[PDB]
């Protein structure tokens, strides 16, 4: 009943919140790099016209 | 717009957020709406196995469970019965099941079934004296300890479990 | 049990000890003496090395009582629990395969939740800039 | 052929050398386990000189196709499992009259 | 450790070297005879590549003492025979659970992927219009 009713529930819900926060820590460092390439591309742009 | 930048969540005032899930629900309302996403199509296509006569069965009892709760609610919608009982309670009506009250002896009983009856209880009789004995005590001894390595372990992984979550957190708060 | 030459129940069985096959005792013997070897393995076989299998005197009953009904009942206990084992066996990997796409969507549906809540975050930023 | 001991079509079909008959494997098995001997016989029999008798494909074939055929009509498992308690039920019967007698 | 389908102790265990991970061997044979492929990797693997793992007899207890219907007192052909229909049943119940979460999350990701999508397009008008 332990098993069951706590400990597996309780493994399965602490996963699926590393998984979620582990692809949003995975957009956070793209949304970084990104703006660094936002940044350079800007710049480019502007040397562009 | 593939690179959506982290916004600070405390920084916007809620009504622009209460603006934005409107517009949403707006856009929404404006998307015509598939009964299956596209990107979705790809993972249920996967499901497609081979047609087992199991997979009939199942399907068979699914889709006349499906005819049923239909049925239902269309006459009587305060029976809170669970889908659960309603699925067991057609079950046990549509397919034959294994009758052992048809083994309670009975005077107007037929010998032939008296002595089917006779014949289990014999049996039954030798396990209980001779054997089970010897051996119960030691499969509960043997259950009980794997069942508590078993608990053990997997109290040990939900540790390593929230440690992994803290850690992820802790990286996220450097970045 | 089938004669391995000639597909037929044969009337007087008999294992050769090489193939460990069942034979017509005088389709094994007459293959023997033309050849000498087993029909199956062509390994060297002689007729004294060939095991004449004795029905049983309650074989010798019950293949009279094979028209008996019971016989062909096509529902021998090993058969039913050897069908009632594959039938676990599939709904097993039927379950398998739900519980797996469940999984996968509830991970899907983690991921889109992100994205959704980013998306209207980016937006109610945009819309402050825009209100200003 | 029919197993000597079961009376049934065998799905492991084994040789005894002593008594030149045909056995269902397990049943052979756990006799010469428990005798040491050969039920027909009462010779001696180890269970390393038992003769696995190895199908040909076309019998394989015959004891999938013939189960497969004649089970197709009731496989659904509910059908199975009254089968099978309508198959203990006359093994018990048979029982119970050899005790009885 | 538990068979990585039936999610019961396996009564003869092997190893994928795919997934490196412990299966029933029926069910995974079969698996493998079904699609060619690991159950949870989905990459390609033979029945020659299963590992099947030796069982010391410590481990043949531990496998007839679970889950095994000698733990109680009340075991006899009968209550096999109720015990079995049991099982099936709540394995059927456990199908039908599965098929109607599958359904109601197939609907639930599909109503949130079509917001997320309205959120992105929302953000890009915006976008749009500040920059014009």
């Amino acid at each position: 009943s332990t098993l069951c009713h706590h400990s597996l529930p309780a493994l399965i819900e602490g996963q699926r919140k590393y998984y979620a926060d582990y692809y949003a820590y995975r957009q956070e460092i793209r949304s970084l790099e990104g703006r660094r390439k936002r940044l350079q591309a800007m710049l480019n742009s502007s040397s562009s016209i | 717009m593939d690179g959506l930048s982290f916004v600070d969540k405390g920084k916007i005032p809620d009504g622009y957020k209460n603006e934005i899930d409107q517009l949403v629900k707006k856009e929404f309302a404006n998307i015509k709406r598939e009964p299956v996403h596209p990107e979705i199509r790809g993972i249920l296509a996967k499901r497609k196995g081979a047609d087992n006569s199991v997979s009939t069965l199942t399907n068979a009892l699914y889709t006349e469970y499906l005819k049923q709760r239909n049925n239902k609610k269309r006459r009587t919608p305060d029976f809170n019965d669970d889908d659960d009982t309603l699925f067991l309670e057609e079950y046990r009506r549509k397919y034959p099941r294994i009758d052992t009250s048809r083994y309670i002896p009975n005077e107007s009983s037929e010998v032939s079934l008296l002595g089917i009856v006779d014949s289990y209880l014999k049996h039954q009789e030798i396990v209980l004296d001779t054997l089970l004995p010897q051996t119960v005590s030691n499969q509960w001894r043997i259950n009980n300890d794997y069942i508590r390595q078993t608990c053990t372990i997997v109290e040990e992984m939900n540790i390593q479990q929230r440690k992994q979550i803290n850690d992820l957190e802790i990286y996220r708060k450097r970045l | 049990m089938l004669c391995a030459i000639s597909g037929k129940v044969p009337r007087r069985p008999v294992l050769s000890p090489k193939s460990r096959t069942i034979f017509e005792k005088s389709l094994l013997e007459q293959y023997v003496k033309d050849t000498g070897n087993d029909p199956i393995t062509n390994e060297p076989l002689s007729i004294e090395e060939i095991v004449e299998i004795v029905p049983s005197a309650q074989q010798a009953s019950l293949t009279e009582s094979t028209n008996s009904a019971t016989l062909k009942a096509n529902y021998s206990i090993p058969n039913l629990l050897t069908s009632l084992q594959n039938e676990w066996d599939a709904i097993m990997l039927e379950n398998f395969k739900l519980r797996s796409t469940l999984d996968s969507l509830t991970k899907k549906l983690s991921t889109v939740m992100y994205e959704r809540d980013a998306a209207k975050l980016v937006a109610a930023q945009l819309l402050m800039e825009k209100n200003e």
